[PDB]
RNA sequence: GCAUGAAUGGCGUAACGAGGUCCCCGCUGUCCCCGGCCGGGGCCCGGCGAAACCUCUGCCUGGCGCGCAUGCCAGGGACC
RNA sequence: GGGCCAGGGUUCCACGGCAAUGGUCGUCAGCCGUGGGUUAGUCGGUCCUAACCCCGCCCGUAACUCGGCGCGGGGGAAAGGGAAACGGGUUUAUAUUCCCGUACCGCGGGGGUAGGUGCGGCAACGCAAGCCCGGAGGGUGACGCCUCGGGGUAGGCGGACCGGCCGAUGAGGCCGGCUAAGCGUAUAAGCCCGGGGAGUGCCGUAAUGGCGAGAACCGGGUGAAAGCGCGAAUGGCCCCCCCGUUAGGGGGGUUCCGCCGAUCCCUGGGGCCCGUGAAAAGCCCUCCGGGAAUUCCGAUCCCCCGCGACCGUACCGAGAACCGACACAGGUGCCCCUGGGUGAGAAGCCUAAGGCGUGUCGGGGGAAACCCGGCCGAGGGAACUCGGCAAACUGGCCCCGUAACUUCGGGAGAAGGGGUGCCUGCGGGUGCGUAACCCGCAGGUCGCAGUGACUAGGGGGGCCCGACUGUUUAAUAAAAA
RNA sequence: ACCCGAAACCGGUCGAUCUAGCCCGGGGCAGGGUGAAGUCCCUCAACCGAGGGAUGGAGGCCCGCUAGGGGUGCUGAUGUG
């Protein structure tokens, strides 16, 4: 393979053709998963996907219907709680 | 695990001398140990890094010694202040 | 002959200069003018270590929006409140002008001159003592042993650097020691100028001894201050 | 023309297949790599151990054994003291703990 | 190579239209004197100046 | 070593390119000038006495 | 102790070594004592076909001689 | 053997040739003559920045094309980051580029619609969920080494059935039984959301573990690789029949179960650091300010139309296309990948696929002596030699057994001893299984020899030196240096 | 200064595709053995203790013609290769 595919950036797949040859089909790695931003635990609602995949997605598929979608549950109703408290 | 003296220092085998494998294994064995947290007051504090401490429980993470959590220094500093 | 390894070392070739890229950035206090006539709070948001530094390193917010990266005291907890003033109160992680720190008190960090950032007492798990106040300076104790006079205004941070008792442990193999050095990029493994050719060293011969006297004088020129530079004693003291 | 593939034949590799099931072809002097080598010391304990915990599991769920008989035979079970259910049921048995 | 760019190409290219005999009614008009030029090259002999 | 065996390695990037200045195959692509002439070091061109060279282009020597 | 010696370290030391050295079991063509066999050269035949080197030459015994001569002196041999 | 960088630059393809080249000949050729051949919105450069480098100001220098801190600007990766395409066919030579079929991204435009002015859930969350300009924050890009569990996929194996070839037109063996991007669609681990209120404690893993700072347990949300449906049989593959003077035309099939299973993918655990294992561009979301919208404005949602510039693209890719003067046994590139048997094994041996007979001079022969590379040698067993140099002994696996010394780790596979083939039947472990892998037992039997070939340690006791792993005179020194 | 021959000395320039060092960004190392810390369990007694069995995977560890790297002996072959 071509150098470029040499390397492991690339995840590589050998597939049989309708034709009946054997290709070796080569694709990118998807990105990790949303983090809060306090804590760093994982957070939902939110899909995985390179630039492409988010793009083919409408806005509201693409992130919780709450308020401060960037944090955990705990964090939000933390953070929410907080604030009114102090006003 | 059923070792007489040589302690963590049996991975080195027979190598490094007397001297220097007492000292790993007592410096290590020490280092090891679970340690109060001073937050939440559980035995649950493991080093990360070093000089750097995490609470296994309530993850409060704080800078501490090289190889212990606490140094006389530290405490003397503590107790004055 | 040829150059010494000393002598290389001040033309600032790569393989004497320091990697200043892989470290985390210079610690140094904020601006003078903030900090003097006022005080400000600031959050800890993170621990982490500096390659090298010998210390732990710390994050912290300021309420001025200012981020700033300070060395990190003993018991120092993510997340803490720290002020930084002369209104500050006495408390490790604390910055404040000497005039305004209690005698009796662990430092470091502290500023040569007033504004100039911090010199003394930065390597990890040292600490200095205030030994005295004077309306124009104050006395304090190094980790040197010397008693060093500070301009009233200087700032220091209570507490002591974090980190200490890193020499407890051997470094076990050449292997450490290697990573160790390579962290930094200092010059290892080293030889030994006794075993070096007549060419390279002022000890260098076919015979594996010093020829003359290993203490020179300090009035000797740039390829020859070898061996005890200077050296008022040697040998054991008892 | 295109001719056709000259294919290797396994008849042999069959009928050596099936005396090696029946038990030939097994003794010391056709072994070459060692004992662990050949029925290796971690998935061997695995499957051991998972088979143990999924037998206690079932007795509980058909309420043969009490919480705490099943709580003792885990504690048991990790220790290791049961080389295979066998074991298990013949302790079991001895010490009438199966209802 | 594989990857080139275009101005070395159209130097090699340049070197390759260089690279050829003399012509025969050259030869003939000549009168048999003119037999060849300095430029004749051999790949796996002759290697190019770039 | 240091004979048949060394030479194998010439594969890498050549040291030296063709130069738009002075159209010779002496331009150090690594450090950017060329060993001719001086292209990209010097606005001038490189020219020495104790050199033939670029006499010989004239046929002035 | 011609002429060792304590950090140009002294003494000892488990483990380690394509380091140096002595001995023992076993083994053997190292040796007594060398003999068979196999493949490739060597050899012959058909092709392609150089180089190092070269004052001209080119037998010996006793000698004279810049003291160790194919070439000189006296003898002996020598068909190409 | 297959794919392909760097380097080479026509060596690639067809026809016509053999004066020269080719270690011989040659009708052949990487050779000589003639004519041809490289088609991109998607693949690379182009964009970002890393180590680093350059210009301008400034300082120094007699001066500079010279040395230099600070400020401002720029460059810097064809294996780092980074929008979008895969099947079939076609030519003597190009194809992810050409033709047919089916897709995707960027920009602009047209008709609708969601929304401006909308909802379902206690909640995690599910949703098409207004437009434009500027700014801030969060996430992603974005990351070390060691080790293990879980879920998949390539490939492989055994059985049934259909077609064909060999075989006695017996048993039986082998060959084919295929399926891309794109579009729609779900769970696993992890994390989360509600109820719940434990301890003479229960719960769980391969292991570490978790619990009044909320366990067991009952409901749920979000969340990968994959599989599934369309794409898609009209395509590819195998076979059969009629016309057969060239030249052609039709009919069948291409269906299932059970195992092993990756170094190829996805996902979670755990451990180590006096070692902490990149930056920016781009992309997604949220929040603030500003600007238009009501017989109006208007999409991240459906339908459709138009446009997408420049350069590389042939070929070898090496025991003949590169470097070494060579069609050099070296080096670069073994840089990425690998059916069946035996077997622990990517070992050795045999063999399928693919390749080759060009590691390119042939013929003769008891046709010698002698030299290089191998096999065996009676009796003795180092008497040889500076020196057991060379060769020889041992050799895999199971069981028993194992010394001085010691830094307690080791020495250690010490030493030494016994067994090993094939065949006929049982027992055992995990398993639904008479699937697959592994572990014992009894009996019969042959040979000089059962790790029968291949693979495959000889051992012990004193002394000197250096603690050990590691490095060294590339081309006479690997050592105590 | 009849002609030829030196080792060497000085000036300005060219070189890190070989090789030495360091920085940035990347590829690779079949199979097996041993078994460190950590974490445990079982049986009899209990005034003390005694006897067994696991799990876990560290190492500039071990065998290894895996790939890759090195170059001890034969003072082997070649030594106008
Ligand atoms: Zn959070
Ligand atoms: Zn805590
Ligand atoms: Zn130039």
């Amino acid at each position: 393979m071509k150098p470029m595919y040499r390397s492991r950036s690339w995840r590589r797949k050998y597939v049989r053709t309708p034709g009946g040859r054997v290709v070796i089909h080569f694709e990118r790695k998807k990105p990790k998963i949303a983090h809060c931003a306090m804590c760093g635990r994982p957070l939902n609602g939110i899909p995985r996907g390179r630039p492409v995949e988010m793009r083919k997605l409408p806005k509201t598929k693409k992130r919780p219907e709450r308020p401060m979608p960037h944090l955990c549950p705990r964090c939000m109703r933390k953070v929410m709680k907080e604030q009114i408290r102090a006003q | 695990s059923g070792t007489k003296k040589v302690g963590s220092a049996g991975r080195f085998g027979a190598r490094y001398g007397l001297k220097i494998r007492r000292r790993v294994a007592a410096v290590e064995a020490k280092m090891r140990q679970k340690h109060t947290c001073p937050v939440c007051g559980r035995k649950a504090v493991k080093r990360i890094s070093t000089g750097i401490w995490q609470c296994q429980k309530c993850g409060a993470t704080f800078a501490g010694g090289a190889y212990l959590p606490v140094t006389p220094a530290g405490k003397a500093v503590r107790r004055i202040t | 002959g040829k150059s010494l390894i000393q002598q290389r070392r001040g033309k600032g070739s790569p393989t004497f200069k320091s990697p200043s890229h892989r470290f985390r950035g210079a610690v140094k206090y904020i601006p003078l003018n903030y900090t003097q006539e006022k005080t400000l709070r600031g959050v800890v948001e993170e621990i982490m270590h500096d390659p090298g530094r010998t210390a732990p390193v710390a994050r912290v917010k300021f309420e001025n929006g200012i981020e700033k990266l300070i060395i990190a005291p003993e018991g120092l907890l993510v997340g803490q409140e720290i002020y930084i003033g002369p209104d500050a109160p006495i408390a490790v992680g604390n910055t404040l002008p000497l005039a305004k720190i209690p005698e009796g008190t662990y430092v470091y960090n502290i500023e040569g001159i007033p504004g100039d950032g911090g010199k003394y007492v930065r390597a990890g798990g040292t600490y200095a003592l205030v030994v005295s106040r004077e309306p124009d300076k104050v006395i304090v104790q190094l980790p040197s042993g010397e008693l060093k006079a500070f301009n009233p205004m200087c700032r220091a941070t209570i507490g002591v650097v974090a980190g200490g008792g890193r020499l407890e442990k051997p470094l076990v193999k050449a292997g450490k020691a290697y990573y160790k050095y390579k962290a930094r990029n200092k010059f290892w493994p080293t030889p030994r100028g006794v075993k070096m050719n007549a060419v390279n060293h002022p000890f260098g011969g076919k015979e594996h001894h010093p020829g003359k006297p290993t203490t020179t004088s300090r009035r000797a020129p740039p390829g020859r201050k070898v061996g005890h530079i200077a050296a008022r004693r040697t040998g054991r003291r008892k | 023309k295109k001719k056709p593939i000259k294919g290797q034949s396994r008849y042999r590799a069959k009928i050596r297949h099936e005396q090696k099931k029946k038990g030939r072809h097994r003794g010391p002097g056709s072994r070459k790599g060692k004992k662990t080598a050949r029925m290796g010391k971690k998935e061997l304990w695995i499957k051991t151990i998972r088979a143990l915990r999924k037998e206690l599991r079932k007795l509980k769920a058909q309420k043969k054994i009490d919480r705490k008989t099943y709580r003792m035979l885990y504690i048991r079970a990790k220790g290791g003291q049961f080389k295979n259910k066998h074991q298990l049921y013949l302790f079991l048995e001895e010490h009438g703990l199966l209802k | 190579a594989r990857n080139k760019p275009l101005a070395k190409k159209l130097r090699l290219a340049k070197a390759l239209k260089q690279n050829r005999r003399v012509p025969v009614w050259v030869i003939v008009k000549t009168n048999r004197r003119v037999l060849t030029h300095p430029k004749r090259r051999y790949w796996r002999r002759t290697k190019l100046k770039e | 070593g240091s004979g048949t065996a060394t030479f194998g390695k010439r594969n890498s990037t050549p040291t030296h390119i063709r130069c738009r200045r002075c159209g010779r195959v002496s331009y150090n692509v690594k450090k950017g000038y060329c060993a001719a002439c001086g292209f990209g070091r010097s606005r001038r061109l490189r020219k020495y006495r104790w050199s033939k060279k670029w006499k010989k282009k004239k046929n002035a020597h």
